[PDB]
């Protein structure tokens, strides 16, 4: 993998630095680079694509060197470069094609193409240099077992759930009380209602909660956390657990009521914010446990009052609501992410070749099958292609 | 000996020189490295103001190679020579030593080589190009023995007056050999329009390789001679005396 | 398979002694043995899988030897040599996995793969040192025909079968006398039933033998043997003997009378152990009677002798049991047991590359039609594929 | 950890060969490398703190190295090695305890006594020398993030819980339809009851279910599986879910029909075992699912109807059972069986020396919570204290 | 803080740039930076506070030279690195730990922990290097 990334990173390198021009001093570091890969890769077979639709295509390495002594570079020593970044370029697309179509359960983080294989000789060590991109320096300092962690916008966490639970309810669902949750990315809408707009309800309080289990441990989270969840805040016709029937959803949205989240590790509290909305910090956390409450007024106007009678009928059904979004975290293992386009790019190649599906991924790389069960095996594969996903993406 | 491996059976016409296969067949990272160094060290091709010039690596330019040279002869000071007799084992590495401690008299000596070829390599006019000629240039590694041993700290460079000498001697050559087979295109082409059967072309390229100055024109093969003859009738000529002969 | 074994051995010692900061004087010996294993693969070709899923994968040898002198191990010497143990270990485990997958009717015992056969000429001999494993070891001295000997820790040596006797039965199976046993694993459960507690019995005992024939001869036996048979002691509903109809078992266990245990070999008692329960040992043995009787207690109590009325109805019906349980034994063939994972590790390398059945062992390599029919082709097979997956396990 | 374990080797090597009479030549590379450690070790002075009652102990080392002289070791020699292994035991002894006694929520698979984090200096490296120990692998595997493996003899997998489930249920307790289980160490019981017998089932048939999510994948995995649960087959007195009443069970079993065991790894049926019984390979899984079903006798012998009627009351009530044992299996993580005494070392240490509850470990090293929450830092923590005891029960 | 950020920017440069088997050309600025971080770091003692739960650590800087005069980087000059850098790796987060949870109400743009406040000594500056982020 780091021989890969230095393969890639050198062609990077090569068509950035080496232009008409340029003064020798400023790439005589990177010439030299360049030509130790061109002496590295000479004289060897490689073979890459047997695997789906990925054509067979073997690979010659028997390119001449560059030149060292004059000043600036010119157009003739750009052209004699040009066509070796090429046939490389070439090469290292092709070489992180076949690595990314590729899993194993038993050596997930290992490479499995036969070229990564043999790019993990001893002899090709010497291509290997600068390491300064964050997922080949995550890559090694994981190798080593070091603590080191990927930072993710907008993480994509949660698998897509969105499903309600009913505390009180019959046939009829006319006086129900329940919870409904959209859980999809970085973002979570709870909305806990209460048909009867807990009239009956001791203190004329009903409490709701929500738990969320990551299957991750997320480190320095920034969260946005505000008091309606505008997906469940109107009319709606909603299947039945079992879908035998439908049941209808008048939401009036009352804010909600001693609103606490709290951030838990492990069942151990390390974050909690009551009352607080807007930006919150979440340090360290695999759990995320949302309460609140619907109060209702103790004095309401007459249309208010008209809202909620003493008993059944009840039309207007009272709803209060959170909406928690996970603007950016950091996490240990790899995720898909709203900036990133690793995921994109290993699902893209696999589709575009007709990949079988193999014994660790999701057929299709579904994320949320992926995340649903996000093993450590899948976890090893993950990081092995997303990271020749971000060194593939380095050229192509 | 050193690795206490089984003595190379090279056979010649190999593909591989014997560095190239001691380079796969040591494990050893110093001395692995300096063999990998030896075997990829050729000359580098780039043209300097439309001249092709031979250039050195830069870590022969600079020197620094010698580190890793070093670096594996010292390895080889320590290796234990096995089976070797000790007195002899202990020769061998003093003489090993005695290159090694050298250290920086051979970095100064390969800057200063590779900053006298590069000085006098500006001043070449025709392009450097490399063949294997049929006679070589006899080097005895005792003289190599006396530069590593001898070399000290005194730099030096071609004088400018050398350096502009040296020049001056690769201009006339190079524009003398472009005059004169200009004349030999020109001659040959009027005695060819000029319907001059008879002439022998032979004489005209054997005038034209007297008129460089550096032919013995007693010994060069008829065939090379033949192929100048038509290797210069392929030539187009020059515009003066094109315009002259029209 | 020496061979083979030779290599995993020196990879394994070449992994846990080879280590940065060791002494060379450590080493020198497994030095000049991985030395040795080098000159002796180099310049050779192998080819492994193409049988089920396995894929196919080519080796070739050219690595230099170990020759750097030191007093302790260092960071350079440690990665060389982990580079090379590395490719050798895959190459290593690829063999192991295309002979655990290969069987043959004739000569099982042979070399399967091609890898394996090539690594038995002549030439790779050298390769060949310590051969101290259980599994090597009884190879060895098997190869040579001198006596072998697997010990098992409560080995897999009856084939599971819950059936039952009516030596009395009726359509109305009202009154019914008999025997029920479970063989499975290492354990023998047995329950002699009568329904008229011999109330009309000579000298009112009823007699009933269990007689189980061991597949293989075992040695150094450490048994168990307990009066009750816990799993024939409860109410029970139960299949008839043509599955036709079902009838009922409504146990009262009354203790074994006149209990027998012979370990017979060749049909001649080798051990007797008579009314003993607790730790017994079978020295030598290939078939177990257990003979014991359901004696009518003379005296009863008013509660006992409403149990056993002198004609039908039999509500209650007398039963008498014994568990004999085979802690430890010694056998010249291989066996599956509760300590090993060798079966564990075949079928596992079968059922994950899709292995075709082959023409010796059942499909899905169970356990309990291989033991039935233990034939001596598939008797040598399985001794071929435990002691090539044995090799895997040193270093997989 | 490795020169821990070094020093532990080194010293039980002593142990075992030097004795009174043996050859040097058998000694010599022993006591080279005990030598070495004399002299890494020399000069440095060590300190066992003082965590709960552990006495703190301070070390000082002015070893002179072992003699050279002798061609066969004499009775003088065997002292003088003795006194200063008995010094060298003593210290490594009193290391692992301090280190065993220790945990942290942050880096667990850190060194946590000041001891051993002074010995993971590099000027101790060179005492390091053979790992050969499966714990000492698999760290040093671990920390080199490669596939660890560790095999357990009825791994302690299942934390214990003895539970049921009524899917059909009154206050009364005389109409239950249900499953009971137990979940013990590497045991599964499961029974399934109906007390109608699936009278007015849709097809006389009553299907039950039990999903056993294990905590960690076991791979490798030998499992005994029998058709009746023992446990759940006599009359019982249950108490009701809230403890607010008492129940009657009184089972009559009969056979469980169309019996599907499956093997789960991420959702997706790695193994399938229909109607199998006996020895069993699960290959690579982490959830079991156990299929049984309460099938209604078609035909019944005359006592077989009596017990079963058309309608309450229901005296004898129908009972469908399962037995599922892990003999042997191997998981990546650490865990306790029935042979490794690594538990029970830790467990021990911890309680002669009265120290106070961490912030990892459940407080009163108790499996059960352990393996409950088996989270990464208890993982690590684990992984880390298990080698440590493996280090002094190699001495102690 | 410019100090701070140049020890920090150079230790991720060596993790990031120092790997076995790399050309000595690719370290030669990176190594020359590295040794004169350790020179100027020599012989200096460093305390990180003890406010709040953050514990009193003690810093104590006694390193030798990163080697030159290798062609291609082994794994031994790659062990020597790591160690050196982990030991400055700690060294940093911890100031920056220590510097982070500390505020004045006047001078608050000035360091407050007294590592950084010694870092920002003239002493230092030669540490000083690319300030690109
Ligand atoms: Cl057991
Ligand atoms: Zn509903
Ligand atoms: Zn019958
Ligand atoms: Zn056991
Ligand atoms: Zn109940």
């Amino acid at each position: 993998m780091d021989v890969l990334y230095s393969l890639s990173k050198t062609l990077k390198d090569a068509r950035d630095k080496i232009v008409e021009g340029t003064l020798y001093s400023n790439v005589s570091d990177l010439i030299q680079q360049f030509n130790q890969m061109i002496i590295t890769m000479n004289g060897n077979e490689f073979q890459t694509g047997g695997i789906g639709n990925l054509p067979i295509r073997n690979w010659n390495f028997d390119f001449g060197l560059l030149g060292t002594t004059l000043l600036n570079l010119d157009a003739n020593y750009v052209e004699t470069a040009r066509n070796t970044i090429d046939y490389f370029v070439d090469f290292v697309d092709n070489v992180c094609m076949d690595e990314m179509v590729r899993e194993s359960q038993r050596n997930g983080i290992a490479p499995q193409s036969d070229s990564l294989r043999k790019l993990s000789g001893i002899k090709f060590k010497r291509i290997n240099f600068d390491n300064s991109s964050e997922y080949i320096e995550n890559w090694n300092l994981q190798n080593r077992r070091q603590r080191t962690g990927f930072t993710f916008h907008k993480p994509n966490i949660f698998p897509y759930s969105a499903s309600f639970t009913l505390n009180r309810s019959q046939p009829a669902h006319d006086n129900l009380m329940g919870t409904m949750w959209l859980n999809a990315g970085s973002e979570i809408q709870v909305a806990g209602f209460d048909y009867s707009c807990a009239i009956n309800a001791p203190a004329n309080i009903q409490q709701f909660e929500h738990i969320v289990q990551l299957r991750r441990v997320l480190t320095t989270a920034t969260i946005t956390l505000l008091p309606d969840a505008e997906r469940f805040s109107f009319p709606r016709v909603i299947n039945s657990a079992d879908g035998a029937t439908t049941w209808y959803f008048n939401p009036v949205i009352l804010r909600p009521n001693n609103v606490e989240v709290e951030f838990l590790l492990n069942g151990q509290i390390i974050n909690t914010y009551q009352a607080r909305f807007g930006t919150i910090i979440a340090r360290n956390f695999d759990t995320i446990r949302l309460s609140f409450q619907l109060m209702r007024p103790p004095n309401m106007t007459p249309a208010v009052a008209a809202l909620f009678p003493n008993a059944q009928p009840f039309e207007h059904h009272a709803t209060v609501g959170l909406t928690l979004r996970i603007e950016s975290a950091v996490c240990e293992s790899v995720l898909a992410d709203a900036s990133k386009t690793m995921l994109a790019n290993v699902t893209s190649v696999r589709q575009e070749y007709a990949i079988p599906v193999g014994p660790v991924f999701p057929p299709g790389m579904n994320w949320t099958d992926l995340i649903t069960n996000y093993s450590p095996s899948r976890e090893d594969n993950l990081q092995r292609v997303f990271t020749v996903a971000s060194i593939r993406s380095m050229l192509v | 000996p050193a690795f206490g491996m089984q003595r190379m059976h090279y056979r010649n016409g190999d593909p591989q020189t014997p560095f190239q296969i001691a380079e796969q067949q040591i494990q050893n990272f110093q001395v692995a490295n300096w063999l990998h160094f030896v075997n990829n060290n050729q000359f580098r091709q780039v043209v300097i103001d439309g001249v092709l010039n031979q250039v050195l690596n830069d870590n022969i330019r600079n020197g620094h190679v010698v580190n890793q040279l070093m670096e594996a002869l010292m390895q080889l000071s320590r290796q234990q020579f096995p089976t070797m007799p000790v007195d002899y084992k202990r020769s061998i590495q003093r003489g090993i030593l005695l290159l090694s401690n050298r250290l920086g008299q051979l970095v100064d000596l390969t800057r200063l080589l590779a900053y006298n070829y590069e000085t006098l390599m500006a001043c070449i006019t025709m392009n450097m190009q490399h063949v294997q000629t049929l006679t070589t240039e006899k080097l005895q590694l005792t003289s190599v023995t006396s530069l590593c041993m001898l070399i000290g700290n005194a730099t030096v460079i071609p004088s400018p007056q050398t350096l502009f000498h040296y020049y001056n001697v690769n201009v006339n050559f190079h524009s003398n050999y472009n005059e004169r087979i200009n004349d030999a295109v020109a001659i040959i082409t009027a005695a060819n329009r000029l319907n001059l059967y008879q002439k022998k072309m032979k004489s005209i390229v054997e005038d034209f390789l007297k008129r460089l100055q550096i032919f013995d024109i007693s010994r060069v093969p008829d065939d090379q001679m033949y192929r100048l003859r038509d290797r210069l009738r392929l030539l187009p000529v020059e515009i003066r005396r094109l315009d002259i002969f029209n």
